[PDB]
């Protein structure tokens, strides 16, 4: 069916062993509860499978021998499946896509609020520049601006 | 870069290494060899060759079950990515080897050239390795339905731990992108089943 | 993929946005009538116990009033219609939780709160179970409360319109 | 589970051209009723714009295959159209109660403004449409919902 | 039709031969004949009958494998169809003949010792029909003995289901074509089967 | 208690039992019993023992399909619990007896006896089928995965008529429909054209 599992941990952390050449990076609650209700950011399926790793190494007993078997069933709850496909499909296509490796985010001068990642697209062996999607660039950043001004107005 | 005086571009890089001991994470390290890794010890090379290793017809699944010797992590990739081959129906096209434990499966490539196997077993490929899978073909995009590769043989074995990964960083996404269309694309084989 | 069975009109009395369980569905009880503003929310998530089960019962009340019954009973219409009113990954949830020794919802109980002069109430939500039983009224207190807050705003935003 | 497929940008809204209706030229919808689809699970219309939309781009950016093929048809089917959709409609006609064939739809168009609602699907019953005075609640439902939103339109 | 002298009702009808090159489309011709067709080309045509075309019980459907000489489109079609059959059990039922990359699948929807009680709920007719009446659902109602109000104790007065490739042509005489009923049976094929074997 | 000082704290359970007219609803009845019941006709029982009932290697599946006889709402059951024992390869590690119509499938968990074994896979899905309390089944019970295990040797399988027999735990139709969806995800290959 649909993704449901919770992040468990407000906001939430990326630790210095998720990320590449980078120390731990926290993101408030505004951005991450968009996870609970968005099914194509690829940035929040990957948050849950970091999520997920973390309590099945905590919680669970490891076997002696490997196994893969707790991500088969569990994996429905935590990704869409279909967001897979829809970058598989853009690809093929010869349109941009998100690989899931690089995101991006726009980070507030003053406060320190930040967006919730959007993935950096890919295209013909690269990573597009930033001008190429400034525009989607630009649109996030009012985005923000207009959900700071909400909540000023509440 | 600052957007409208107020924001800063940030990047993040995910670093999906520490998702090993959960879920098999593919690669690729040049046009011809590409890697699944499971766990910290094993996992799958995947290499697009011209020289074959099997060179017979036989793939004794059967057998490989009843003596229960290989890696059941591993069994379960190769299982994920031969049943998801959307039209597969040379049976001769595959042959296997699992004596002793040790995973040996090779896919003949050579009749290629629209729906054919090649075909097939490349748009598994391009899934499963799908971190830099294009490399390896003819073309790139643009070409769904008809792809072609100048290599003759698709062979799995399995291999060691070790950092195989210089095209593309590790990501759990092809084998997880692969296992919700697992069985939607299979051929009538028996009128009971 | 995802749920679409939409629930039937359960009361002519009841607001039609709303929905009635009767005694026939509860457990040593009698009629107990949940108003829209609870209801209207099993059209929106997918993260509510409660509301699969609502649709399993409704799903099942229209099926053996609606359908010719054959002489033997199949199951072949739920293995179909299945999909269209729960979520299996809620289940997936809960069954993960259990093997994590993390509390979770069997689906055998669950809890709202109602108000004292109105008779408003919450969707309810499910009673958490760990180590055999049920857990403490303390144990989820933080989530009681949270409940209670999220009917105080959805009043206030009413009465402010 | 989910739909994923963003429709191609019409700047703003989706059109649809001529030889993809029935003798009718060609309709164009305003932003605000198409965004809809991208959050709503049960909209019939929004699950034929995506097939439609697939289709074109399928075909415009794709090399024609010697044959016919479906494969491509089918890897995209969940990523394009809620399966349940399907499903529900199958129920519905076999428990006797109207239901959407997925061929007409209908919508509320305010005449001064020239803004419609998003199309909901006309139903059929005894193998044939019902009528204006048999689903009369839902276009009072949608009439009720343009003037909420006219109204909103208004304000801000 | 001006709703509160301001809202006009207005309709539109969707063309869905347009998608033909991407998706098979299925329509009702009449009664007994019912299309699925593919592109421009080809498509299968079922038809419900009293006469049949195979008189054996051979398939052979992994000899069609081996040659391939079908058409692929089809044959994955008729892949759907199949597996979408609840329950099936009776493999005696079924019988095809793919002789020449022909497609030519017979269902025998005949029920043994019919004036046994009602006894209509369990035989592959009480599947086989509920397969094909999603697979042409636009129309295909009108073919059964009671369109709607019974689900598990279908049944048709023709003894005999067959599946047969058919040129492309303009048969949709009842019901427009459809993408729909192909795109569902997508999502229901395997889902309730049963075990032959005890490793799958 | 009383929230915020307007709210009461109030409860429902529901009355999984009216759901037997259209889905299975499966309970617990004590550490070795549990059920899954089909309308108020028939079910199957679920048994963790120490003894066989069957003692041959065969399971002629084959014949039962030819001849019907048996219930078809309870070799759906079976075939959703069957399909749903992930890696399943010990062929012989089960057997069955469809004679006459009657149901009864034989598991053997001391075939394989520690972890990721045949035996912990044919756990992981009798620990789903009975779900709604089928915690007691354990030597363990949680915070493990691929090492449940049980002392148990068999996982009996048989129909019976309906009694009711939900003793530990009350019926729910979670546990099959649950199962439902994974139903062919661990399923490993060994035919080519499959
Ligand atoms: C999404 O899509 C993007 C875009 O395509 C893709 O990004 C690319 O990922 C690859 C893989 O990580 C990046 O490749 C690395 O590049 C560095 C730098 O290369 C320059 O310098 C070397 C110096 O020798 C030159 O040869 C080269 O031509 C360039 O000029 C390399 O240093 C990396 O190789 C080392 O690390 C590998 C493992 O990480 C080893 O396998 C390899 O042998 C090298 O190891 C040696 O150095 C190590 C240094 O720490 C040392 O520890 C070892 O022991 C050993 O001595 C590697 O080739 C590539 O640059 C990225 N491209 C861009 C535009 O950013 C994403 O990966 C893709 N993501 C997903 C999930 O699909
Ligand atoms: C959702 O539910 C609706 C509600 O029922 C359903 O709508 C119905 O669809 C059918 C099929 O499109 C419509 O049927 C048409 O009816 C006209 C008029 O019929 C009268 O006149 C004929 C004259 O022969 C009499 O036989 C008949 O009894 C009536 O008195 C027919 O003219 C249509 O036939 C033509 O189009 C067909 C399809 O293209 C051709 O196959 C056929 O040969 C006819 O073609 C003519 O024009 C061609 C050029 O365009 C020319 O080349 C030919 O030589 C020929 O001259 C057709 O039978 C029915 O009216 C609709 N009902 C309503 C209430 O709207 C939807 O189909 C259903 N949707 C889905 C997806 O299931
Ligand atoms: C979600 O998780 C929860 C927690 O794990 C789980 O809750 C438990 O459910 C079971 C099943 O209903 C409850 O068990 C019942 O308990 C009563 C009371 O037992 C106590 O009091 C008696 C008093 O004499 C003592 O003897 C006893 O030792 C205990 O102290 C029992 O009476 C129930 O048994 C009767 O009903 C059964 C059928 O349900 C019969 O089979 C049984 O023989 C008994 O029948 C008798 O009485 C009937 C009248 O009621 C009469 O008609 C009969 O003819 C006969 O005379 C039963 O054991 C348990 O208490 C719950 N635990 C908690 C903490 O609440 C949920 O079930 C689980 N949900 C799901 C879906 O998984
Ligand atoms: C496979 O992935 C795992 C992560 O899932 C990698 O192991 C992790 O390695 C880090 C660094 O060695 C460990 O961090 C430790 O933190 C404690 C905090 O008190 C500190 O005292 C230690 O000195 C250390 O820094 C982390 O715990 C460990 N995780 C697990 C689950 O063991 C592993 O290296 C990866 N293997 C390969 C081959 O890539
Ligand atoms: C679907 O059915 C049609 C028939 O209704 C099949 O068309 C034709 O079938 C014959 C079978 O023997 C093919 O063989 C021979 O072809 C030569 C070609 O020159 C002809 O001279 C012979 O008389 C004989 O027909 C014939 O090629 C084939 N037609 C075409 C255009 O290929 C059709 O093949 C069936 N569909 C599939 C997928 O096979
Ligand atoms: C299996 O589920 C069905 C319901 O889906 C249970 O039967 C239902 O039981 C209630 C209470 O006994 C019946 O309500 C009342 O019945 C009397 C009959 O004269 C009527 O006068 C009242 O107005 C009211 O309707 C309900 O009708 C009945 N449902 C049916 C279809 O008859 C059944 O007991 C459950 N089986 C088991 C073993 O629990
Ligand atoms: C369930 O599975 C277990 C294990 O596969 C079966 O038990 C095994 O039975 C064989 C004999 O059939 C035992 O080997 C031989 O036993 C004789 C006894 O006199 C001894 O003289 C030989 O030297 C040899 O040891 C084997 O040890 C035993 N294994 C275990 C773990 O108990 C059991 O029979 C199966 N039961 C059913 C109902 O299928
Ligand atoms: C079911 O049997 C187990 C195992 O007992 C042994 O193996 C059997 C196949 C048979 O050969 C027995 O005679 C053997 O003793 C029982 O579990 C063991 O119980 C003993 C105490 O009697 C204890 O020391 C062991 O550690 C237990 N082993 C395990 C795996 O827990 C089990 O109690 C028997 N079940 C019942 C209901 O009697
Ligand atoms: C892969 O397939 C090709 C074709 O099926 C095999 O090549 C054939 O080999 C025979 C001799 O055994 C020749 O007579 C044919 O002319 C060859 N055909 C082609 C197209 O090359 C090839 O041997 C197979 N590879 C393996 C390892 O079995
Ligand atoms: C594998 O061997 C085949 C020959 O059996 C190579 O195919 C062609 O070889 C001729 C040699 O003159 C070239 O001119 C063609 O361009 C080759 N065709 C293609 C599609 O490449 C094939 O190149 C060899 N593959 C690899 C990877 O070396
Ligand atoms: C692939 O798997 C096989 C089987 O486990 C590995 O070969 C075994 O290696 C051990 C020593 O570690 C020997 O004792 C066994 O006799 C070998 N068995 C067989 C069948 O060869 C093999 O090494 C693995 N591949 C790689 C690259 O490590
Ligand atoms: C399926 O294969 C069987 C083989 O047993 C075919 O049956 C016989 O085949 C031999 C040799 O080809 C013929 O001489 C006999 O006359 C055939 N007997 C009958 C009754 O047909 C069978 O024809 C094949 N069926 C299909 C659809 O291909
Ligand atoms: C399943 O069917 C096979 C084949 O009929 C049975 O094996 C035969 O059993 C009979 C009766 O004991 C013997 O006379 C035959 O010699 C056996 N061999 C065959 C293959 O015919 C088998 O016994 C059946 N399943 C059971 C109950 O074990
Ligand atoms: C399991 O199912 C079988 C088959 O329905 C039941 O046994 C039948 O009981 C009737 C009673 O009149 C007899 O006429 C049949 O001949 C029996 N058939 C068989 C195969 O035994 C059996 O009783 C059911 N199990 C339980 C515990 O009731
Ligand atoms: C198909 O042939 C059989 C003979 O084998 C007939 O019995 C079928 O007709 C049946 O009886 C008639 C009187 C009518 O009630 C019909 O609905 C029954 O199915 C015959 N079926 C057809 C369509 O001709
Ligand atoms: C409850 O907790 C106690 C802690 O000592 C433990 O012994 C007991 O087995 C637990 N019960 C269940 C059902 O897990
Ligand atoms: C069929 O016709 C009857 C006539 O009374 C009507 O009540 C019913 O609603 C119609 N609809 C369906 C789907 O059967």
């Amino acid at each position: 069916g649909t993704f449901t599992w919770t992040l468990s941990d407000g906001g939430y952390c990326l630790t210095r062993w998720m990320l590449i050449e980078a120390e731990l990076k926290c993101f408030g609650n505004t951005a991450v509860a968009k996870c609970n209700e968005k099914h194509d950011e690829e940035f929040c399926d990957m948050l849950r499978l970091f999520d997920f790793n973390k309590q099945a190494i905590q919680r669970l007993k490891a076997p002696a021998q490997m196994s893969i078997q707790l991500i088969n069933k569990a994996v429905n709850a935590l990704i869409n499946d279909q967001l897979i496909m829809k970058n598989h499909l853009r690809d093929i296509m010869c349109i941009p896509y998100c690989n899931y490796s690089k995101y991006w985010y726009l980070n507030h001068t003053t406060t320190g609020r930040t967006s919730l990642p959007k993935c950096w697209l890919v295209s013909n062996g690269s990573y597009l520049n930033e001008t190429h999607f400034s525009d989607d660039i630009e649109q996030q950043a009012d985005n923000m601006i207009t959900e700071m001004l909400q909540k000023e107005y509440m | 870069s600052l957007y409208k005086g107020v924001y800063e571009l940030q990047t993040l890089e995910l670093n999906m290494e520490t998702l090993n001991m959960t879920m098999p994470l593919s690669c690729t390290k040049n046009n011809s060899h590409h890697y699944i890794m499971v766990g910290n010890e094993t996992g799958l090379e995947l290499t697009l060759t011209n020289t074959s290793i099997i060179n017979h017809k036989f793939c004794n699944l059967s057998d490989a079950h009843k003596k229960n010797l290989y890696d059941h992590a591993l069994m379960s990739i190769i299982s994920t990515f031969h049943l998801s081959i959307p039209n597969f129906n040379q049976y001769e096209a595959m042959s296997c080897d699992f004596n002793g434990g040790k995973i040996s499966v090779q896919y003949n490539l050579s009749h290629s050239h629209c729906g054919t196997v090649a075909n097939g077993v490349l748009q598994t490929f391009m899934r499963m390795a799908w971190g830099g899978s294009y490399i390896a073909l003819d073309s790139g995009c643009g070409n769904w339905d008809c792809i072609m590769t100048s290599y003759q043989y698709l062979i799995i074995q399995n291999t060691t731990w070790e950092d195989h990964c210089q095209f593309s960083r590790p990501s759990p996404i092809g084998y997880l992108g692969l296992l919700s269309q697992r069985t939607r694309d299979i051929y009538i084989s028996r009128r009971l089943l």
